[PDB]
């Protein structure tokens, strides 16, 4: 269960921009953080996990000063370093608690698409592929030691701190189970004596699936899964493919196999 | 995450003040001064492991054996003082916020040079009844002692300084208003 | 920086007072601190940010308000002599830059405001043995008979106020040791070149500034009101 | 204009002319942020849509999920009309029952 704070910066020009963040633990989206607000929006309810009123106020006003910051110092390198609008930033900062002692920690920025520089040990270090004056950035950003200290200690200290807060206030929701609705189509036929077989498994928490068709015992090599889309609540769907031959729809079956799933398996013949 | 007690320290020495905040996981370090009848007075403030030069201040950090120290070289007079350290960073002492030390009182003796064994009398101007004599060009390792008669009243000591004639002098004030009151019976 | 009100007040037990504080850093954090020789600096309440307020260490008798970002007034709905102390006011940019300290406001909570009395202002002229055998006089003044420990001394020479060669004595003393209500008595040295005190063309003042009760409370007493005054007393410089 | 969107159109449950339903519209892995999507009915676009918060997966690209409550019918066709700087004319892509 991977903590992940997601940063979406956006420039427009030199007036106009909106710096919009979200964070997720595992697969749930617990904070929401609009460019609006001056506050970090908690959408569960253990979403402050174990940290106090006053903890959660400390740590909301670094976040306050880091958006500003952040914002004046992307406008004051895009002046010093002749960088051309718009300019699109991401940043994408978190740790994961092992059991039950260790825990890793990372933070990437990344421009216009593709990453630039990532936070290392006590500096910023950048990608092989950045651009020259990434370089030049990196001279600028590490000379300030009070940032280079702050960040540390939140990714060292506070974020593992939060991550196992949230894990026991949290517990109960993500370990929640929702079992899947599953059921067959006809897909639109590639040959003339060809049928492409489709197999529907929506509503399934959490997002780990095994959706793979079958003649018995036997698996079916050309089974063409899908992407595990989204649902408006917290529940996901898949749609599994096989194309065959008229003749051989006959006897041909569907496994589905999932968590919520009490090892009996969602089984759909033809 | 505290201080200790009194210091008596003389001029021109290197004076060690120091904080320790085991067991806390403090980020932030800062270093005060306080003179009396005012109030703190930032000197130095340290984020980092290790030391910070300012003049004659010094501020040691060492986050590994959890502990700081600020370090006086060639102490003057005019540092006599108290010495507050408060440390911030840490989301579980005081949710980050800054958490002060109980403090350390600092005083730094003069270099006395010549001393001078005295204490003349001195008569008031509008009233030339009323008369209090002090002990004035008194030594360093000499200490003020507090009267036990409840009539006669003597003051601690106290170093006047010149700016000009860079002359500095440990007077100390002695009144009481007793039927024929003696200079050498007051002193004690 | 920081600036707070007042500077010395003398109030009786159970009275109403907001001692107010002033900010132009446009800084988030503000505090308010009381200190007592032993304890130190005790938080007692505690601003982050406009309409936000909490509580410190010691909390109690104590309320706080932050309409603004500027301003941080402490109130104490009924004052006690468990109140008597020195507050100072902080502001800080962050929680974790260092703060900015106020010049500090002394608090006297009194059960009787009868033992409210200004200092008695004498100076005492130099003496012709440090002036022969030293070449320097060092007039000494003593202001006798003060409550509370509200008072502010000061040297004037001709006209303007001095720093150098004086020295007045940090702790003043108790006439009595017995007695809580007990007058206290302070002394300071002013020391000048043997040139200056002969000269007779040359002043010397020396101003007490007190802070009593203001002329909008009540003095039943027969005795003389001790109101915000600044009692001085004078010496003229000889050359015999 | 660096990446082109994704865009699948689905139903929350198995759809059933009459009873109520939810369609999902989920525009994937595009780049830059700056997207238009407007869920349609027979045409004209569905005043009354809901969307989750822009966020991005591990290669930097975005992605968004679109959302109305509605109800299906034989003659009545959705679609989603999805317009980025790498569209050069907003794609609408049509929900099938079957796939
Ligand atoms: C524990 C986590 C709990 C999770 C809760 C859920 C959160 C909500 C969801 C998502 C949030 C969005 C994701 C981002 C996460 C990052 C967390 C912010 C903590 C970093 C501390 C930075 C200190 C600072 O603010 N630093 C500022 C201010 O520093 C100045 O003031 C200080 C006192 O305030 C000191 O005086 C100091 O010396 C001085 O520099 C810097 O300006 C900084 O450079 C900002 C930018 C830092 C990012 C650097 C990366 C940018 C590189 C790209 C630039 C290229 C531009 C190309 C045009
Ligand atoms: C910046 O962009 C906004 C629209 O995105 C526009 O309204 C504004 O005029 C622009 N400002 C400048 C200085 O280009
Ligand atoms: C984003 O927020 C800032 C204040 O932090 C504001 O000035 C700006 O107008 C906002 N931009 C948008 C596009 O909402």
């Amino acid at each position: 269960f991977p903590l992940r704070c997601l940063q979406i910066s956006s420039f427009a020009n030199s007036s106009w921009t909106r710096t919009d963040g979200l964070a997720w633990l595992g697969e749930l989206q617990t904070h929401s953080w609009s460019n609006d607000s001056d506050t970090v929006r908690s959408l569960k309810p253990w979403s402050q996990g174990t940290f106090s009123d006053q903890q959660w106020e400390t740590l909301q006003h670094i976040f306050r000063v880091y958006r500003s910051s952040f914002t004046r110092d992307v406008k004051e390198f895009a002046k010093m370093l002749r960088l051309s609008y718009p300019l699109e930033l991401q940043v994408s900062a978190g740790c994961e608690v092992h059991p039950g002692n260790a825990s890793n920690n990372f933070f990437h920025v990344a421009f216009q698409g593709k990453d630039i520089l990532s936070f290392q040990g006590t500096s910023w270090e950048p990608t092989q592929e950045a651009p020259l004056w990434v370089n030049l950035a990196i001279q600028v950003l590490n000379q300030d030691k009070w940032t280079r200290e702050t960040v540390q200690w939140l990714l060292n200290g506070t974020c593992p701190q939060f991550v196992s807060g949230l894990l026991e206030s949290g517990k109960s929701e993500l370990k929640k189970q929702v079992k899947p609705k599953a059921w067959l189509s006809r897909g639109p036929s590639p040959g003339p004596g060809r049928l492409l077989l489709v197999c529907h498994v929506s509503g399934f928490y959490p997002k780990p699936v095994w959706v793979k068709w079958m003649r018995g015992e036997q698996e079916q090599q050309g089974t063409q899964p899908g992407d595990i889309l989204p649902n408006a609540d917290e529940t996901w769907y898949l749609r599994a493919t096989l194309d065959v031959v008229a003749g051989e729809a006959a006897g041909l079956s569907c496994r589905v196999k999932h968590s919520s799933l009490e090892g009996q398996d969602i089984v759909l013949y033809w | 995450e505290q201080d200790p007690g009194p210091l008596s320290v003389p001029e021109g020495a290197i004076v060690s003040l120091n904080c320790t905040y085991s067991n806390s996981a403090f980020q932030y370090f800062m270093w005060y001064r306080q003179y009396s009848r005012k109030g703190p007075e930032l000197l130095m403030y340290t984020y980092s492991s290790g030391n910070k030069e300012d003049g004659r201040f010094t501020a040691q950090v060492d986050k590994s054996s959890k502990y700081i120290s600020l370090f006086i070289r060639d102490s003057q007079p005019s540092d006599s003082a108290t010495y507050l350290c408060a440390m911030s960073g840490d989301l579980n002492t005081n949710a980050g916020k800054s958490t002060f030390g109980d403090g350390t009182t600092l005083t730094v003796k003069p270099n006395i040079q010549n001393p001078d064994p005295a204490v003349y009398q001195l008569r008031d101007s509008k009233s030339s009844d009323k008369s209090v004599c002090l002990f004035t060009d008194f030594d360093s390792q000499t200490n003020v002692s507090q009267s036990k008669d409840s009539d006669v009243y003597i003051t601690d000591k106290c170093v006047l300084d010149m700016r000009s004639m860079d002359f500095k002098s440990n007077s100390a004030v002695a009144w009481s208003n007793k039927s024929d009151f003696a200079c050498a019976n007051a002193f004690n | 920086g920081v600036t707070q009100t007042p500077k010395f007040q003398v109030l009786k037990t159970g009275q109403s007072m907001t001692l107010q504080c002033a900010q132009d850093m446009n800084h988030e954090y503000m505090s308010w601190y009381r200190q007592d020789p032993g304890m130190g600096l005790r938080l007692i309440h505690y601003s982050v940010g406009a309409g936000i307020t909490d509580q410190g260490e010691v909390p109690n008798g104590y309320n706080v308000s932050r309409s603004t970002t500027e301003d941080f007034p402490l109130r104490l709905l009924s004052a006690a002599p468990s109140q008597t102390s020195v507050y100072f006011c902080a502001s800080s940019q962050g929680p974790f830059q260092p703060q900015h300290f106020g010049d500090g406001t002394r608090l006297s909570i009194l059960e009787d405001l009868k033992n409210v009395f200004p200092p008695e202002v004498a100076v005492f002229e130099p003496s012709e043995a440090e002036i022969s055998h030293t070449q320097k006089a060092t007039l000494v003044c003593l202001a006798t008979g003060f409550y509370p420990d509200h008072v502010e001394l000061s040297w004037w020479v001709n006209g303007k106020e001095v720093h150098s060669g004086v020295c007045t004595d940090p702790q003043p003393l108790k006439e009595q040791p017995a007695l809580n209500d007990s007058r206290y008595a302070l002394s300071s040295r002013l020391r000048v070149s043997a040139t200056f005190w002969q000269n007779p063309r040359n002043h010397f003042r020396c101003q007490v500034q007190f802070y009593g009760l203001s002329e909008n409370d009540e003095w039943t007493q027969d005795r003389a009101k001790p109101v915000t005054q600044i009692v001085s007393a004078e010496a003229w410089g000889r050359a015999d | 204009i660096q990446r082109t969107p994704k865009i699948q159109v689905y139903s929350r449950h198995p759809a059933e002319n009459g009873k109520s339903n939810f369609l999902n519209c989920y525009v994937s892995g595009f780049h830059p942020s700056d997207i238009e999507v407007d869920l349609l009915k027979n045409g004209e676009r569905i005043e009354k849509v809901e969307h989750s918060d822009l966020s991005f997966s591990k290669d930097w690209s975005f992605y968004l999920l679109y959302y109305t409550e509605f109800t299906p019918t034989e003659k009545d066709e959705y679609a989603c009309r999805v317009n980025h700087v790498t569209l050069s004319q907003p794609k609408i892509v049509k929900w099938d029952r079957d796939m």
